[PDB]
């Protein structure tokens, strides 16, 4: 269920931003100066709600690597 | 801008030279009139309602 929810909401969140950004003209473009914003787009909708609700884990381990 | 135009001695007719008279000095201006009437299109509504966002 968690995997299905993450998949659906990631697709939803990317599509909604892309369409809204293409409806004012100024459609997204494949360039190094425009692609990074997907980091915020993804970090916003699914991930920052999963962390708050506690489904997604965070912190540091011992494996000696961050979660 | 107001302009002033003056003739040269070569352009002055000999008769005008004899009579000691200077002609065809010209000036030009523009007048800055005032306001008299005003009209308005007020509108009263119970609420409010294309997104191009592209520089014309």
């Amino acid at each position: 269920r968690f995997s299905h929810w993450v998949k659906f909401r990631m697709e939803e969140s990317v599509f909604a931003y892309m369409k809204r950004r293409s409806d004012m003209g100024l459609s997204m473009k494949m360039s190094d100066e425009d692609l990074p914003v997907l980091k915020s787009v993804l970090m916003n909708n699914p991930i920052n709600i999963g962390i708050r609700n506690g489904g997604i884990l965070t912190g540091y381990d011992t494996n000696k690597v961050s979660y | 801008d107001p302009t002033i135009i003056i003739p040269k001695r070569a352009n002055i007719p000999t008769n005008d030279l004899a009579a000691r008279i200077l002609r065809d000095v010209k000036v030009e201006l523009v007048y800055n009139n005032s306001l008299h009437y005003v009209k308005i299109r007020a509108s009263v509504v119970l609420d409010r309602p294309s997104t191009n966002a592209q520089t014309p």
